[PDB]
Formats: structure tokens, C-alpha cells, sequence
């Protein structure tokens, strides 16, 4: 029926959907019609925020009610006065609201100081000393708990209810407890090359070491919390962090070069020098694998920033910048096919990785692709020589450098200039909220070690009606106070 | 576990009577006034403040009721400083009543606050009973002395006050016979002030700015020609612009119907030159420039012919001029081609034809310079950065025609080349010449002020120089002291020229040897590393020392951090910053100078190219008529844009309903 | 950009003149070199500024820093005159690399912030075009 | 140092005899580092002139930021670090076996770039200034597979490190300078007053 | 305009949207960019693709 | 209640109203309220304004000498310039940056050096 | 000290007074506008 009447009038129709919209998402209505009015305020924004995408015409006048019903809610929040209130709202089920609102990304409503002092509590636990400590005090306690990290770690397993068993309990001291374990890990990865033996490089089907088996008991112990986090959240929540993302792929690499390993141990046994292998022999393409998931495994100590209060707000604001650039892959990938194409058609008629580079580079289209991609630098990695032509062609050699030279300047000097430009805007209005989006990246990473469903750390994770009236008398209350 | 609060100095406080008149007083009933006042008089307090110090006549005026302040006058109540309170308020019926501990430093006059309010009313009205004001002085005499010592604050206080009262836009306006060279004067004079009282530079600097906004506007009130024309001829041939030019007023000269006058003088002979397309003023261009050289001797052989008159005109001298320069610079390039020159191994060459042709142009360069430095004096040459590269090119080619006949005379056979001297006149002449050319091609930047597209851009680059030097001095400092040690480490090892393959030493051969082996040289070497033409190689030393090397390559790599990482962006956000802020005022400054261009055509002084160059009552009536209609012009209408208040109409609609009720 | 290039162009212009007034006293022949090649596309580079259009082209790579120092050098070894051409030289790389450059992108952060605030109603223009 | 060189040799001998160790050396490099650190005291007469006062005051304060980049800078540095040590370390080759006995990359013909962890931070400090030529990730043994990653993962931390990082420092550098330049006369006179 | 009838009536209006030509050729860019504009034109663009 | 007792505290008419000194007050409350700011990072921008609000009282009661006298009596003070390092230690700069203070600073320093400008 | 606390009395007396007038002087002429409009003539 919606649809037969949109074919009579589009825009009568359209408009009378916004006008509904709009007297839903006024604050006096929810506070005089709704049960639970900062539920309310949660949902529409949310249900708010999607039609903008769809109504595309209609973009600006959506996501300016959605900004309102943000807001309300968290004046709401503003008239607590003690933390009786405070554990009421924030306990709610219909810390249920405190996830609700991660969930329905409401930056405001957690950088509020009555949430955010709320978090820290929460935090630091049973430790609330720890913030009286001076600043040489602080260090001390947590170099102490991650260097006997293996041993708090044993004691919860086998007298949970001791006094040191219940150390992990509290979430402070469970991150620093996980961050030592990884760092652990990491130690063992350095060594790897440092134990080797020199005899093993001219060795093509190497046993396992028992430094080996270290490892692949800490590769199983990363793998099974992943299963474990997946499943009790859903795969479209993990998918969404670029840390959970950046351990799927040194996960499988991590299985590849040890499933390669094992068989290659069993296939190729043969004693020859390193020399004369093939290119492709598997033990080859293991340590390929294996040097790649290195990077991968370093590169995961990013969202360990957040945590400080330094390095936290400048590690967002880069993150924030990395959409730009994908704007500019997207132009200067065809700038780049283009040359390609041409430069090939003139040369292949008729490489850079030699002391003696020569023009052979341009024989072939991933070797002009290569040339092309080390001229955006500018640190002069190819020099000019390689355009001239072997034999003679003294006009196609001419043509060449000007086809060159052309590239150079239209990105060395254009394209990277505009580039500059973007980030000199993009930044400034970044800035403005630079201290809200940090703070809610901050609160998300705390609430992950809230639960106790994952307490151990890897390597040993592996070894097996009346609330309800409560919280009407305290809305209530919420809401005369925001009325006057 | 408690503050005590406790008031710690304490004032006497008021007695029940004088409170019950204070608030009598201030509730505005004078019958209440004047029976406390005669039951005062009974008794035997008017004169009583308050511990904020608010006395009763000074709540009569704060609450504008003439009726009370009269009555309170008329009994003798102590004045003291009601004038200056009457007048902060800038209402005219309780000054003209009156004429009729402080919130004031003492050195304050009722006139001097009248200027301060800018209230051109009360101003008038004080005027008229003969004020004065004293005199600032420039200054080493004995009284400013003994003033600066005995109390500093005071004298500077009381000097910028001084200040404040005269530069104000309606005291100028009122009691000024000339004011728009008072306020260019004054504006130059104020500028001057924040230079030598580096504390109070801001104050000093908004007076300034304040004094050019005001002639600015004065001059936007020309409704015809003949006004405009008279304000811009009058002399105390454009004498009125020509100071404007003097005392740096961009604005006055930038107003649209000043440019209008001076395109309409500049395109003499061209009707309708902005109707025209583009590809006709650049046809018109061409041709006038490939005539030149018939203008030119028409005028010679014959002033009073038509063509002889043609080069009078500031657009054609303008255009005769720049295709002069432009063909000397086509020669200029054109004796670097072999095909001229036959032979390179005489000691003594003769001029060749390019040079001979050559020497009338910096002949004619030399004499034009010094006449317009004779003429001009020292201090305006100096004032232009261009006529220093006119003078430092002209004197590189005086020295080049100097070493040429030194070398001519003193040789007269042939040799190789390959066997001369490192100190041969001949290499130095030619050295000096090339030096010469290199500058005499970068003049033709000075041209960019006549377009209109890349005049402002010119301007806006000139603009940032100024920071450039600012980050370089720091550069020199950090380069220095990175030299020192890097030399101070590596010259225990330095080689010979022998030692090394091809016989070459230093970082400009093909192997790079002996970088860091002198100061010069270590010099040379951090200033090439810079755009990265210096190899890590030259770290290394023969004897193989490990713990010298890697000293000298962290001392390297430390240098180049410093220098590439740190330094280069702080000057790319200096500059950035710096080019916002003139973006702001780009067009102003450019109509300043392409104003300053144009009239140095007007003049019938110089109008040869340099290769031929060798070869009053009844007005001062009239300007008095046209400044008297300005002034008033420019008084209705400050009044209307910002001395116009909602509010004070509210109290007057109040007034209007006590009248119809008293009807 | 282009309002740029064109004053890029003319200090290239003065500096080329220079340059090659100063270096085309010792000008070689092709077979007088290495592999009888003459230029800056050679395996070892000679002949820097020796023409004006080699000149240009010279002062062109150098932009990139892919003009080697020791163009500079002369055969008969007059150090005057290498320490005036390398003089010459290093304060084109300044005035070039260290200035102009950075003057663009101030510039180009100015125009950008100007141009930004119609960015979506342009952009739908052309787009309905 | 001096004096216990002083002391304790007591005759001449070639320098290319001595060791590495040597008394002399160390106590040359020291007074070196001395003199770099004795001429760059000079900065601080800056505060006294009312013209390169302010600009060294705001110099000053912008090294707070460039060091919280420089600390994730390294991180990234770090991780490319171990990851193409990791890779490379079984090629390791002695310095007998190359031309005019070099190991290293201070050498006309650069080499074993990757064959240790200082060795390779060194060569991947050197690559943000272009003094690392792109042979050096070459294999004498001449495999396909090797060279290919080696080449991929200095392409890679090239990338992020000269065309990402670099323009976000100068975003950045550009948004303190305009913030700092408000309170530049303040902190002069201050700085002055001091 | 309150309804898409007037707004139709406004574009198609001749002294194939004709007053849309006409604007385009003035340059009225802002005009052009109205939102109500914009959803007739991707109405007509979008024919043969419903819910795209 | 901390904040409160605080807010309440820094005002500038209860400063005036019932402190001996209210220049030292007004330092050491600035003082303290910027370190608290530190420590109670959930009211960090409170702890600013106050702080700032406290400098520019200090700021603005200096700002109303008449004489040099009254000047060389307030900055001479000691509970040789005892005022002026009290508050250059508790980083005071908009105080020490004013204009009367800098002229006195300037005549103390150029001694020897009449008419140096 | 004597010294001191006169010349701090003249400076808290003088900052008293300039922060009043920013506050006071706009309300109390409107204030006095409209009250004494309203009573004076209820009186006649
Ligand atoms: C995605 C689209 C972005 C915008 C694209 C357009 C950008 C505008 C510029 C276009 C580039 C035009 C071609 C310029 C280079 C020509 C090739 C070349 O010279 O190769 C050397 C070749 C080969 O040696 O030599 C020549 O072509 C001989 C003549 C050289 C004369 C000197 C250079 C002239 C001025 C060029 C200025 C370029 C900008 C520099 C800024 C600092
Ligand atoms: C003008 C006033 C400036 C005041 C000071 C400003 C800040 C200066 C601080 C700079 C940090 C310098 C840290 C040491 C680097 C230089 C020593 C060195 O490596 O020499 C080579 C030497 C010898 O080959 O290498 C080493 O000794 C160790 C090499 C590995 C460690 C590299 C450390 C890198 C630090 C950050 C670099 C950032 C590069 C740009 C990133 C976009
Ligand atoms: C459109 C026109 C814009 C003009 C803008 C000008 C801005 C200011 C620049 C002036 C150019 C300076 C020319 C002289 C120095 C360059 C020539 C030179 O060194 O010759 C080498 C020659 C040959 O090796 O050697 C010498 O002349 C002696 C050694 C000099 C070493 C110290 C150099 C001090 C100046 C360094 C400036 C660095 C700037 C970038 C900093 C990141
Ligand atoms: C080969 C060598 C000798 C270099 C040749 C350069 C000339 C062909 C160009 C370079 C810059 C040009 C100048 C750049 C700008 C202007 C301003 C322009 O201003 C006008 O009067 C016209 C525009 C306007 O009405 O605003 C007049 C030409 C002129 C001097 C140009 C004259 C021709 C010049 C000297
Ligand atoms: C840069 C390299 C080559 C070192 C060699 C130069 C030095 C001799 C210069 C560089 C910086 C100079 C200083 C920069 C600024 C000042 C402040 C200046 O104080 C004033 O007279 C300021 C007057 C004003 O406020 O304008 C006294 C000299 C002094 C210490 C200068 C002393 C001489 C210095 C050390
Ligand atoms: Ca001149
Ligand atoms: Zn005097």
C-alpha cells in the first residue's frame, strides 16, 4: 500500500515520514511517554542513524535528530548525585546499560565524568591504593606482577580462593598479567634464531626443537581464546576490531609453516648445501611464511596504546587519518597502470635489483611496475641510465625519459602534494573531538576484561519486580531534576 | 579542621540616617531628600560615601535624574570628580548641569576623557570653552629626564593618554584644520612609538591603526570627480597621493575611485582598453614592442611629431622598457653559443660582436643607476630591495670589463687552456660574467606586479622571506657545531691526492674521498647531505677502526635526523602559518605596489630605453569647501552604524507614556 | 599549480643561462668517452652543462636528485671555476627544493580549505551533468 | 682517559697497528662528542633577542609531539626489523669471502644487511634518507621465493614508514605550531624575565 | 515546494526539463543541488532498478 | 564534596574579603588546584578553570598600581624581588609578563645604559 | 607589613569597584525605568 502511494506522491510522502520521526525524538515526549526513557533515547539514535543512509537526499535532517537523542541521554545521566544512583542506572537489564551503550556507540554518554568515574572503580577494584601511590611506587607494582606473571597465573589454578588466587580477579591486574604472557612470547620468537644451530642451515629436513614446541603450545593457546571470544559475541562484533582482524591472518600463517615443517621433515631428508635447493622446496617457502607472521606478531602491540593517556589520543588520531588515504590508493593505482602500459609498448620491441641496473626492467609488466613504484620516493632508488636504450634508438631513448619524467612530476610533485593538503583539514577537525574518541576506545578495551570468561592467559588457558521499582523511584528522580 | 572567615580590613561602616538618605536617594523621591536635607541643616551627612565609595551625587547622576542632582547642587553637596563621572556615562544634560578615593588617575582632564569616549557632542561642547592640552614631547631634556626617574609609571601612563586624546577621529575632525595630513602624520608618529616603548607596543600600534582606518573613511565620502580631484591635487601632479605613498597608507591609496583615477591616467591614449579581448591587448603588446626602436629615435630626432609624442604616454614607456630589457636578455643568451666564438686558447681575446653589441645596454644600465641614485639619495635607494641586485649586478660587470682589459694588455700569445693558472683573469672575467647573467635574469620577477593574476602570488612570496633568515641563522648554529665535530673526529686520516685513484680529492669526484679531512670541506660535505648527494662510504677509514666509524656514522645519522626530520618541518609549518595571515590583506598590498610601479612612468624624467638613454590662496579656499562637507558627511554616518542603541530608545518610550499620562 | 610553474620556469631559465655560460668552454666529443656515450643518460654522466638543452634537462633530473655531484668536475681541474659551478649549483638545489617547494604547499593548504566548504554541491553538479 | 694513556704506553707505533680498544681513540671519540655538545649551548643566548626569542621558544615546544611519534615509529621500525632478520639470518657470509674484506653496509659494495638484528635496524635507519641501495636484498644462492619477500616487506615498511607517517607528522607539526604561536609572547618574556 | 506535482510543474516548465537545461547552462548550482531535485533525477537515473 | 569545598574556596571576592595576603592566596590556590588536576582525572577541566581563574585574579589585582612606589611596595614584599620569585616558582607567567613589572625589570637590567633604546 | 596592607586596601578597593560596573550599571538604569514608571503614577 506504501508503495502505491509513493507512485502518486513521492515528496508528500517522504515528508511526512521525517515529520513523525521528528516528534518522536523530542526530549519532553520521552520523558512524559516512556517507561525507560535513556533506553528509549539508545535505540531511536541507532534506528535514526540507518535511515540517513538510506534516505540519502534526506542526510542532514537524520543524523541531526540522532545527534539530539544522543545528547539527552546523557544529560540524564548528568543528575546523579551519589553512587547508589549511579550503580542503579548503570546495572540495568530489560553492567547491561554500560555495554548497551558500547554497542550503540554512544561517545557522549561514556565520557561523561559520573561514567567515567564509575569506570575506574570498577577497574582498579579491590587496588584503589594504587592511585595513592606516587608515580615511583606505581612502576614497581607492575614490573613485580608481570614478572611473576607464571606464578600468580599457577595459583588461581590450584587454589582459586586463596589470596593470590583472587589477584587475577581483578581486571587491572588480569591485563598486566596477559601483557606479560605476549611479551613472553615475543622473547621466545627473538631467541629462535640465536639458539639455532649452524649446522641446521644446510639441513633440509630439520627436526622440531624444543623451543619449537614452546611455540606451538602458545600458538594453540592464542587460537583457543579466539574461538572462545567468536563464539560468545558473534562474528560480525569480532570481525569489526582490527586486532581480532591482524590475529586470523598470523594465526593461519603460524599453521602453515609448521604443517609444512612437519611434512617436509618426513619427505625431504637429503644433506646438500643451501645452494643447490630448488626455489619453490618447502622448507624454503616455510621460512617464508614463518618471517611474515613476525611482523604480523609485533604489530599487535598497537592497541596497547590506548591504555596510556599520552600516547592514547595520538594513536586514535592516526587511525582516524588511515580512511584518507584510501581515497588517493584509488587514483594513483590507474595513474600507475597507465604509464605501465605505455612505457612497455615502447621498450619490449626493442632489472633494478643489479648493482649495474639496465633497462631490461622494462621488458616485462611487473618489472615496470616495480621500476615505476620506486620513483615515488624521490631518494633517487633508479637512475636515468635505465631509460636508454641497449642498442641504438636515439629517438625512442629520448621518447622514454620524457614519458618518465612526466610520472615524476605528476606524483612526486602533484599527487603528494594533494595529499598533504587533505591530511591538513582532515586533522584539524579530528582534533576538535580528540579527547571524546579516546575515551570511549579506552572504556571499549576495558570492558573486555571485565568478564571472567577469559581469565588465564594463552600458554595455560589450554589445560583444562524489586530492582525494577528501584529504578522507577530513581528516574523519576532523573528526570524532575533535568526538567528544573 | 575548619577555615575561620573573618573580614580582615575593615572599613567604618555608615550610620541609620545616612543609609535611610542613601537609599532615599537612590530610590528617587525628592521630597524624601529634602526633608532629610533640611532636618540635616537643623541638626548641623551630605558628603558621606559609601565603602564602595558611591557618594550621593555620584548615585544622582548613575541614575540620570536631573531634578535631584539640580536640588543637590543647589545646597552646596561637594563636587570633587562629578564632571569626569558625568561625562564617562556620555549624557549631555548632566555635563552641561555641571558646567553649568577615585575611579580616575589624576592625571585626567574632563577633555582628555571626552576624546577618550570619542563622543563628538560633549566634545564640541567642552571645546567651545577654550581647553588646551599639552604638547607630547619627541628627547634628552632635563625635565623628561627628572619625570622618568622620579616616578616611570606615571610619565608612561600620562604620555599614553596624551596620546589617546589626540588620536581621537572627532577631536581630529572638530579642531583640525588639516585632517587628513594630521592623521597621517599622527599615524606615522604613533607607528614609530611602539618600536621604542617595546611594552606598550600594542596599545601604541591599535592608535595607529585607528588613525589610518579614519583617513581611509574620510576619503569615502566623495560623491563627484572635481571633490576627488581637488583632495588628491591639493598641496600643503598628485601631491596628497604622492604623501599617502610617503607615510605608508595601503588603504587610502587602495580605495577603488583613487585606482580609477590612476587607470584612467595610466591608459593615456587607449579609449576603452578593458573592453577588448584578450587576444587584442596581446596583438596591441606585440606590435608596440617590435616598434620600440622607431619610438625611440622619433623621439629623439623630433619631440613635437606625433610619433615623437607617442612614447610620452606611462603605458608605452612601460611597454618600450620591457622589450628593451627583453632583447638584452635574448643577447645575453645568445653569446654562450660556440658558433660566435672560434677559438678558446687565447690568453687575450678581443671582444667578439655580442659583446660589443652588449656594452651600450650595461652603459646605459650604469648611468641610469647612478643618476637615479644621485637624484633620489641614499636613503629611498636603499629603502628597495631590487635597486641593491641592480647595484650588485652592475658592479659585477664593471669588475668583468675591468679583468677583460687587464688580461688583453698583459697577454698576447696562445696557450692550451689546460696549462693556465688557477688564478688566470681570464677564468675570473668569464666566472663574474656568468654570476652577472644569472642575476640580471632574475629582475624580470619585479615585472609580476602589473598583472593581475600574478602580482598578488609575487607579493605573498616576498612577504615570507623575512622567517626564511630567522630559521636559517638557527641552521648555520646547528650545521657549525656538527662540522666542528665531525672535523675535530676524522682529520687524524687524511690522504693525498697521489694516494687516491684518478688524482681527486674530495666529495666531488666520482670515488668521494676525505670528507670530513678539513673544516671546509666537513663544511661542504653536511651542506650536500642535505639534498642527499653524499654516500655513507666516506664514514669508513683504512685502518679499519670499528669504534671510530661507528662514532662518525652515529654522528651522521644523528646530523641528518636533526636536520631532515625536525628541522624542515618546523620551517614547513612556519610558513604555513605566516602564509595564512597574509592571505588576508594580499590585494591591498598588491594595489599598493603596482600604485607604486605606475607612477614612476608618470614622470618625464627618464623616458629614453638605456641603449638610447646615453646617446595658491584661491586653492587652499577650495579644499577647505570640500573638507568642511566630508566632515560632515562622516560624522551623520558613524552615528548611524554603531551610535545607534535599541536600549536607549526603551527609557524614551518609558517618557513618552509619562507624558501622555501627565496630558 | 601552473601559476607556479611558471615562476618554477623562470628561475630554471636564469639558472640554466648561467650555468651554461660558465661550463661550455670544455665541451668533449661522444667517442672521446667511455662506451661513446654523451650526456647525463650514461652509465657514468659527462657533459652536464655543456648545451643549453642539456642544460635544462640537467637541472630538471636534479629536482629528483638524480643528478650526480660530480658533473662539476673539469678535465684540466681549474678549481675556480668548479667551486663557481658547484656554487651555482647548490644555490639552485636551496632556492629550488628548500623554498619554492614549500611554498606550494602552503599554498595548496590554503586553496584546499577555501575550495572544501562546496565540495559535496560541486561535485553534484558535475555529477548531474 | 688521557692520563691513563699517558701513563701506561710509553713508545711509538704505527696507527693502523693499534687495537680497537685503544685509550687514545675513546679518548679522542669523547672529546669529539664534547665539542658537539659545547657548540650547541649557543641556543640558549636566544632568549635574550626580541627577534629569535619567541621562534626558539616555540622550537622549544614543539619537541614534546615529535617524540610520542618517534615511540610508534619505532614500534613500527621494530617489528620490520625482526621481521626481515628473521628472514636473511641464514645468509649470513664472512668478510674473507667479500671484495677488499668488507662486511657490512658502510661499504661501496653494501652487504649483510640483514644478517644481524644491529646490523639490521641499522640498515633500515639508513633506508628513510635513501642511502640503502636496493641490491642488497639480493641472495648469492639465487632463490626466487626468498628475494621475492625480501623485497615485498622493504617495499612494504618503505611505504609506510616515508609516504604515511611523514605527512601525518606534518599535519600534525602544522596544527601545534598555529596553537603555540598565540602564547609565543608570553613565554618569551617569561623565558627572558628567567 | 510541498508537492512533487508543483515541483515537476516548476522543472518541466518550456518559455526534458527544460528549466533544469536552462539552470545548468547559468551555472545555478545550488539550484541544481537541491535535495528534492536530486531525488527526481535519481528516480528517473535508477528506472529498471528498484531499491538499487 | 571535594570539589565543592574547592570551587568555593577560589572565589576572588571571598580571597579579597578574608585573606591577609590575597596575591600569596591566590598563587598557592592556583598551585594546588593545577596539581590536583593531575591526580582527579574525572574533574581535570574544573581543576583548570579554577586554576586559571585564580591567575587572572592575581593577574588583574596587580594590574591596578597608580605609582611606582605602590609597585616597588608589592613586589619587594617578603613574608631583591622576593614577590617576583614567588611568583616566578609557581609559574606565573601572565603575572610576571605585564608591562610595569617588565619596565622595572628593564631599568634594573640596563643599569649604567641611560636612553639604551 | 603596615605598608604592605595599605597599599593592598587601595588595590582591592579599586578592583572592586571596576568589576561592579561591567555588572551593575545596564540592570539598575532598566531596573529603575520601569519601577519607578509603574508606582509614581499608580500614587498620582
Ligand atoms: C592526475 C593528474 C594530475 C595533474 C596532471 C598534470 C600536472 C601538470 C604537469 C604536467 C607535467 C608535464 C611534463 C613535465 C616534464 C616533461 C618531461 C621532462 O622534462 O623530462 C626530461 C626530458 C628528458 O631528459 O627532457 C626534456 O623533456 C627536455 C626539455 C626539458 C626542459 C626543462 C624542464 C621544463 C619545465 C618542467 C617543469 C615541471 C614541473 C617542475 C616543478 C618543480
Ligand atoms: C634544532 C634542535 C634539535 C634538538 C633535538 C631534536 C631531537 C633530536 C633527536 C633525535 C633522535 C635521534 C635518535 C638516534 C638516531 C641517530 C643515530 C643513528 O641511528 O645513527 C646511525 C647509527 C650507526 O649506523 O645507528 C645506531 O647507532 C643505531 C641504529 C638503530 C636505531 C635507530 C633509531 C631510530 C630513532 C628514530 C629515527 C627516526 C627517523 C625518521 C622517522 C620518520
Ligand atoms: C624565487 C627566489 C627565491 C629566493 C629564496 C632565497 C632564500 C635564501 C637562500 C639563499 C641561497 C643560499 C646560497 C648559498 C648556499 C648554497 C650554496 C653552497 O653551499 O655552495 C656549496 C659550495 C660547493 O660545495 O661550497 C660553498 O659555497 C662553501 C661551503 C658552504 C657550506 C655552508 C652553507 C651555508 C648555507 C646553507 C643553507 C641551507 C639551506 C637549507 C637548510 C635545510
Ligand atoms: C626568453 C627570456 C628573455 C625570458 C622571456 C620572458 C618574457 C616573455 C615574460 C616573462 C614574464 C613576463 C611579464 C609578466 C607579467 C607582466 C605584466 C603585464 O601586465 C599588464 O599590463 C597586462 C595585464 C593587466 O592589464 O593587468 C604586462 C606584461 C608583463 C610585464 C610580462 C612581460 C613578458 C615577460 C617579461
Ligand atoms: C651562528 C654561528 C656561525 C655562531 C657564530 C655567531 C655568534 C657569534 C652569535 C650567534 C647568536 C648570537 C647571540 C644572539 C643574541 C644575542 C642577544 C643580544 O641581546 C641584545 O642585545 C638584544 C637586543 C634586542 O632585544 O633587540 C646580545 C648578543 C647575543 C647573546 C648574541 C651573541 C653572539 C651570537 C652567539
Ligand atoms: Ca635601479
Ligand atoms: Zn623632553
Amino acid at each position: 500500500l506504501c508503495s502505491a502511494k509513493n507512485k502518486k506522491d513521492s515528496l508528500r510522502h517522504s515528508r511526512f515520514r521525517l515529520d513523525i520521526y521528528r516528534c518522536l525524538a523530542s526530549p519532553a515526549l520521552i520523558m512524559l511517554t516512556e517507561e525507560d526513557p535513556i533506553l528509549r533515547a539508545f535505540e531511536l539514535s541507532a534506528d535514526l542513524k540507518e535511515l540517513s543512509l538510506v534516505e540519502v537526499e534526506f542526510r542532514n535532517d537524520y543524523e541531526e535528530l540522532a545527534r539530539q537523542c544522543k545528547m539527552f541521554a546523557k544529560d540524564l545521566l548528568a543528575q546523579a548525585r551519589n553512587s547508589r544512583e549511579l550503580e542503579v542506572i548503570l546495572n540495568h537489564t530489560s553492567l547491561s546499560r554500560l555495554k548497551l551503550a558500547i554497542k550503540y556507540n554512544q561517545k557522549e554518554f561514556v565520557s561523561q565524568s559520573n561514567c567515567q568515574q564509575f569506570l575506574n572503580t570498577v577497574w582498579f577494584g579491590q587496588m584503589s591504593g594504587y592511585r595513592r601511590k606516587p608515580t615511583c611506587k606505581k612502576i614497581m607494582t607492575v614490573l613485580t606482577v608481570g614478572i611473576f606473571w607464571p606464578v600468580l597465573s599457577l595459583c588461581y589454578l590450584i587454589a582459586p580462593k586463596s589470596q593470590f588466587g583472587r589477584i587475577i580477579h581483578t581486571p587491572f591486574m588480569k591485563f598486566i598479567i596477559h601483557g606479560a604472557s605476549y611479551f613472553t612470547f615475543l622473547l621466545l620468537l627473538n631467541l629462535y634464531s640465536l639458539v639455532y644451530n649452524e649446522d641446521k642451515k644446510n639441513t633440509m629436513g630439520p627436526a622440531l626443537e624444543r623451543i619449537d614446541y614452546l611455540l606451538i603450545l602458545w600458538i594453540i593457546g592464542m587460537i583457543w581464546s579466539d574461538i572462545k571470544r567468536l563464539w560468545y559475541e558473534g562474528l560480525e562484533d569480532f570481525l569489526e576490531e582490527s586486532r581480532n582482524q591482524l590475529s586470523f591472518v598470523m594465526n593461519s600463517l603460524y599453521l602453515a609453516t609448521f604443517a609444512l615443517k612437519v611434512v617436509a621433515h618426513n619427505k625431504f631428508h637429503d644433506f646438500a648445501d643451501r645452494k643447490d635447493w630448488d626455489a619453490f622446496h618447502p622448507t624454503l617457502v616455510a621460512e617464508g611464511l614463518f618471517a611474515f607472521a613476525n611482523v604480523l606478531s609485533y604489530l599487535r602491540l598497537f592497541f596497547m596504546y590506548t591504555t596510556s593517556s599520552i600516547l592514547g589520543p595520538l594513536q586514535i588520531s592516526m587511525g582516524q587519518m588511515l580512511q584518507d588515504f584510501g581515497k588517493f590508493l584509488g587514483m594513483f593505482l590507474l595513474v600507475l597502470f597507465s604509464f605501465t602500459i605505455g612505457l612497455t609498448q615502447l621498450y619490449d620491441k626493442g632489472g633494478i635489483f643489479c648493482e649495474q641496473q639496465s633497462n631490461d626492467t622494462f621488458h616485462s609488466f611487473i618489472g615496470t611496475c616495480f621500476a615505476l613504484f620506486w620513483y615515488i620516493f624521490s631518494l633517487a632508488h633508479v637512475a636515468i641510465f635505465v631509460t636508454r636504450f641497449s642498442y641504438g634508438e636515439e629517438l625512442q631513448s629520448f621518447v622514454g625519459a620524457v614519458i618518465v619524467g612526466t610520472y615524476n612530476v605528476v606524483v612526486v610533485i602533484v599527487l603528494t602534494k594533494l595529499l598533504v593538503a587533505m591530511l591538513h583539514k582532515s586533522f584539524q577537525l579530528i582534533a576538535n573531538h580528540e579527547d571524546k574518541e579516546w575515551k570511549f576506545a579506552r572504556a571499549k578495551l576495558w570492558l573486555s576484561y571485565f568478564d571472567d570468561k577469559c581469565t588465564l592467559p594463552p600458554p595455560f588457558n589450554i589445560i583444562p519486580q524489586k530492582r525494577d521499582e528501584n529504578y522507577q523511584k530513581v528516574m523519576c528522580c532523573l528526570v524532575h531534576r533535568y526538567l528544573t | 579542621d575548619r577555615i575561620p572567615l573573618q573580614i580582615v580590613r575593615a572599613e567604618t561602616e555608615l550610620s541609620a540616617e545616612e543609609k535611610a538618605f542613601l537609599n532615599a536617594v537612590e530610590k528617587g523621591d525628592y521630597a524624601t531628600v529634602k526633608q532629610a536635607l533640611q532636618e540635616a541643616e537643623i541638626y548641623y551627612n551630605i558628603n558621606c560615601m559609601d565603602p564602595l565609595g558611591r557618594s550621593a551625587l555620584l548615585i544622582a547622576i548613575e541614575n540620570e535624574n536631573l531634578e535631584i542632582m539640580e536640588l543637590l547642587l543647589n545646597h552646596s553637596v561637594y563636587v570633587g570628580d562629578a564632571l569626569l563621572y558625568a561625562i564617562r556615562k556620555e549624557v549631555v544634560g548632566a555635563v552641561e548641569l555641571l558646567l553649568s578615593f577615585s575611579e580616575f588617575t589624576p592625571d585626567i582632564t574632563p577633555i582628555m576623557l571626552a576624546a577618550h569616549t570619542n563622543n563628538y557632542e560633549i566634545i564640541k561642547l567642552l571645546v567651545q570653552k577654550r581647553v588646551t592640552i599639552p604638547r607630547p614631547h619627541q628627547c634628552n631634556c632635563v625635565e623628561c629626564v627628572s619625570s622618568s626617574e622620579v616616578d616611570s609609571l606615571r610619565h608612561s601612563r600620562s604620555r599614553l593618554n596624551i596620546y589617546k586624546a589626540l588620536a581621537s577621529p572627532s577631536l581630529i575632525a572638530l579642531s583640525s584644520e588639516d585632517p587628513i595630513l594630521t592623521a597621517f602624520r599622527l599615524g606615522w608618529e604613533l607607528k614609530e612609538l611602539s618600536k621604542v616603548e617595546n611594552e606598550f607596543k600594542a596599545e601604541y600600534e591599535e592608535l595607529s591603526q585607528q588613525c589610518k582606518l579614519f583617513a581611509k573613511d574620510l576619503l569615502d565620502q566623495a560623491r563627484s570627480s572635481r571633490e576627488l580631484e581637488i583632495i588628491l591635487n591639493h598641496r600643503d601632479d598628485l601631491a596628497k597621493l604622492k604623501v599617502a605613498i610617503k607615510y605608508h597608507q595601503k588603504e587610502f591609496v587602495a580605495q577603488p575611485n583613487c585606482q580609477q583615477l590612476l587607470a584612467t591616467l595610466w591608459y593615456d591614449g587607449f579609449p576603452g582598453w578593458r573592453r577588448k579581448h584578450w587576444v587584442v591587448k596581446l596583438l596591441t603588446c606585440m606590435t608596440i614592442g617590435f616598434l620600440f626602436p622607431m619610438l625611440s629615435i622619433a623621439y629623439l630626432i623630433s619631440p613635437r611629431s606625433n610619433l615623437g609624442l607617442f612614447i610620452k604616454k606611462p603605458f608605452i614607456k612601460f611597454i618600450c622598457h620591457t622589450a628593451s630589457y627583453l632583447t638584452f636578455l635574448f643577447m645575453l643568451l645568445l653569446a654562450s653559443q660556440h658558433i660566435v666564438r672560434t677559438d678558446l686558447h687565447v690568453q687575450g681575446p678581443p671582444p667578439t660582436v655580442v659583446e660589443w653589441m652588449i656594452l651600450p645596454w650595461v652603459l646605459g644600465f650604469i648611468w641610469g643607476e647612478i643618476k637615479e641614485m644621485w637624484d633620489g639619495g641614499f636613503t629611498e635607494y636603499i629603502h628597495d630591495w631590487w635597486n641593491l641586485m641592480d647595484f650588485a649586478m652592475n658592479s659585477l660587470y664593471l669588475a668583468t670589463i675591468s679583468l677583460k682589459i687587464v688580461a688583453y694588455v698583459k697577454y698576447n700569445g696562445s696557450r692550451p687552456r689546460e696549462e693556465w693558472e688557477m688564478w688566470h683573469p681570464t677564468l675570473i672575467a668569464e666566472a663574474l660574467f656568468a654570476i652577472s647573467n644569472i642575476l640580471s635574469s632574475l629582475r624580470l620577477i619585479s615585472l609580476f606586479t602589473a598583472n593581475s593574476h600574478l602580482g598578488p602570488l609575487q607579493i605573498s612570496l616576498g612577504r615570507m622571506l623575512l622567517d626564511i633568515l630567522k630559521f636559517l641563522f638557527i641552521y648555520c648554529l646547528v650545521l657549525l657545531a656538527f662540522a666542528n665535530g665531525l672535523n675535530q673526529l676524522y682529520f687524524y686520516y687524511e690522504t693525498r691526492a697521489i694516494d687516491e685513484p684518478n688524482n681527486c680529492k674530495g666529495i666531488r669526484c666520482e670515488k668521494q674521498n676525505n670528507a670530513f679531512s678539513t673544516l671546509f670541506e666537513t663544511l661542504q660535505s653536511l651542506f650536500w647531505s642535505v639534498f642527499g648527494l653524499l654516500n655513507l662510504y666516506v664514514t669508513n677509514v683504512k685502518a679499519r677502526h670499528e669504534f671510530t666509524e661507528f662514532v662518525g656514522a652515529t654522528m651522521f645519522g644523528t646530523y641528518n635526523v636533526i636536520s631532515l626530520v625536525v628541522l624542515l618541518n618546523m620551517l614547513i609549518a612556519m610558513m604555513n602559518n605566516s602564509y595564512q595571515l597574509i592571505a588576508d590583506h594580499a590585494d591591498i598590498e598588491w594595489k599598493f605596489a603596482r600604485t607604486k610601479l605606475w607612477m614612476s612612468y608618470f614622470d618625464e624624467g627618464g623616458t629614453l630605453p638605456p641603449p638610447f638613454n646615453i646617446i595658491s590662496l584661491i586653492q587652499n579656499q577650495h579644499y577647505q569647501e570640500v573638507i568642511r562637507n566630508l566632515v560632515k558627511r562622516y560624522v551623520a554616518a558613524m552615528i548611524r552604524n554603531s551610535k545607534t542603541h535599541e536600549g536607549l530608545t526603551e527609557e524614551n518610550f518609558k517618557e513618552l507614556k509619562q507624558d501622555i499620562s501627565s496630558f
